[PDB]
């Protein structure tokens, strides 16, 4: 996270760390959506152009964490994956269309003050929140700068950007399964996701029922916090029927 | 039957369930108020 | 105040991302 700040304790209890065992490194962010389902970006698990093709046994999931590196006794819970489900139409050859994946935990995780699932948006919630200028929140342990790793989980609030501006900002083909967020050069403020934040949640707090909803997944960006560029996020609501189909069939 | 998730989803034990705000959630809520 | 993403469901070329300098 670039130009963010330390998250507060318990601020993002759905935040999941995807951890590679060998070599020992943070792979990606992810989010807790039930006691045994974790949501992340498909490109965290499968991206042949960068020789990424992870299996269930390659990764450790760490939930409830705050420190990037310190073992947090009686706070964090580690978990293993029973099965990875990548969207069958995830487009890794081109533009990361449908950049979404689900991970089933082998055991259900106990909820606590530090571990709690985020909501997925219903139709009215999505319609009322996914508006240009409305701010969501991105969290992760990714790099602090484009060229630099944080000691603790970082957070930044970013406004959703008008789709024609998103499209003008990039040579990549943008689909309806993506949106973009970030400040414009004229707005002054800054902030972005960066390498290592991929797969973590873009969340918004409903002013109607006080609940936090995951509207996006950190998907891709041209650099980090560059003027005139914007982070792109997987449009979670548009793919929610696939999420439900997977959990309802394979849970 | 999954729907939008847990009946309890999105309510953080250390904030919403304690009637406590985090340090920047006001910024989000204020952005959801339309201008003129 | 304008929609930033469409309210519908995904029902079912160009430059690949990995060619863009600085892509992440
Ligand atoms: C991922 O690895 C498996 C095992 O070698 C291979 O069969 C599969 O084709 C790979 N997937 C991609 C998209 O390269
Ligand atoms: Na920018």
């Amino acid at each position: 996270i670039v130009e963010g700040s330390d998250a507060e304790i318990g601020m993002s209890p759905w935040q999941v760390m995807l951890f590679r065992k060998s070599p020992q490194e943070l792979l990606c962010g992810a989010s807790l959506i039930s006691d045994r389902w974790v949501l992340t970006a498909a490109h965290c698990l499968l991206y042949p152009p960068w020789d990424k093709n992870f299996t269930e046994n390659d990764l450790l999931v760490r939930i409830g964490k705050h420190s990037r590196t310190r073992y947090e006794r009686n706070i964090e819970k580690i978990s293993m994956l029973e099965k990875i489900y990548i969207h069958p139409r995830y487009n890794w050859r081109e533009n990361l269309d449908r950049d979404i994946a689900l991970m089933k935990l082998k055991k259900p995780v106990a909820f606590s003050d530090y571990i709690h699932p985020v909501c997925l948006p219903d139709r009215e919630t999505a319609a009322s929140l996914l508006q240009a200028g409305y701010k969501g929140r991105v969290t992760g342990w990714g790099n602090l700068k484009e060229t630099g790793q944080p000691s603790v989980l970082q957070v930044v609030n970013l406004p959703i950007v008008e789709r024609p501006v998103c499209k003008d900002s990039t040579r990549i083909r943008i689909t309806d399964n993506m949106f973009c967020a970030g400040y414009k050069p004229d707005e002054g403020k800054r902030g972005d996701a960066c390498e290592g934040d991929s797969g973590g949640p873009f969340v918004m707090k409903s002013p109607f029922n006080n609940r936090w909803y995951q509207m996006g997944i950190v998907s891709w960006g041209e650099g980090c916090d560059r003027d005139g560029k914007y982070g792109f996020y997987t449009h979670v609501f548009r793919l929610k029927k696939w999420i439900q189909k997977v959990i309802d069939q394979f849970g | 039957t999954f729907g939008s998730g847990e009946a309890d989803c999105g309510l953080r034990p250390l904030f919403e369930k304690k009637s406590l705000e985090d340090k920047t959630e006001r910024e989000l809520l204020e952005s959801y108020i339309d201008g003129r | 105040g304008e929609p930033g993403a469409p309210i519908d469901y995904d029902e079912y070329g160009g430059t690949p991302l990995h060619e863009i300098p600085g892509i992440r």
